[PDB]
């Protein structure tokens, strides 16, 4: 009958992509949350969510790189990774 | 039908679960700069009209109890559900104070059959937390 | 910078 399949609505937001490390900024916090929060004051009363986390995207991947005494660990990048099982367009506002 | 109804009594709410100290058998250093996180995604989702809750330090028995709770109360009047996960983690897994617990354990009690009163309402996780040990080396533009 |  009507149904709509049990992993339907599900939209899954991670820091970064599969099988990778995620940054975090000892005294500004993780890149990732830093900027999903940026992104969702400054656009959440406008754009759908899929949008505002494409910004997000697109700021973690050029405005963040680590830095480290170790070779290793130094002037590395991060893409988050979008996840959506979404059914519709979300908006944080109401009309 | 193109947008979720987002007009309900409440928007729902945004549990914020920030792990910072671990047990040393699991080798995890201090998550310093976590708690920053913490209260700037309370603040961000407390302008945005969600019910946040802030628990900190739980161990992987308490996340699955509080998941379990949560996923238990009658969210008939709110539009939406948010999760945050601030900690140290593996593909596929997230880690409580004392030790590793897989994220489908904890996605599943929302499942659209398992928590009627959020069937067909957006069930969001915003997951902070590694994913493995590759690091990205980047590309010059 | 520390890695998750």
């Amino acid at each position: 009958c009507h149904k709509i399949p049990v992993e339907a609505d599900f939209l899954y937001a991670y820091s970064t992509a599969p099988g990778y490390y995620s940054w975090r900024n000892s005294k500004d916090g993780s890149w990732f949350i830093q900027s999903l929060c940026a992104m969702l004051k400054q656009y959440a009363d406008k754009l759908e969510f899929m949008h505002i986390l494409t910004r997000v995207n697109r700021k973690v991947a050029t405005e963040f790189e680590s830095f480290s005494f170790d070779a290793t660990f130094h002037a590395k990048k991060q893409i988050p990774c979008i996840v959506s099982m979404l059914t519709k367009e979300l908006y944080f506002y109401h009309h | 039908d193109n947008s979720y109804k987002m007009d309900y009594p409440e928007m729902g709410l945004c549990i914020i679960i920030n792990n910072k100290n671990f047990h040393k058998s699991t080798g995890m250093t201090s998550r310093s700069g976590t708690d920053v996180d913490a209260a700037n995604l309370r603040e961000t989702f407390r302008n945005l009209k969600y019910e946040v809750r802030n628990k900190n330090d739980l161990t992987r028995e308490e996340i699955v109890e509080l998941m379990r709770d949560v996923s238990k109360e009658d969210h008939s009047k709110r539009s939406s559900f948010v999760c945050v996960l601030l900690s140290h983690g593996e593909e596929g897994i997230i880690f409580g104070t004392n030790g590793p617990v897989d994220l489908k354990k904890i996605t599943n009690f929302f499942r659209g059959d398992r928590c009627r009163s959020l069937t067909g309402k957006p069930k969001l996780f915003i997951i902070q937390a590694c994913r493995g040990t590759e690091l990205d080396c980047g590309i010059e533009t | 910078y520390v890695a998750x």
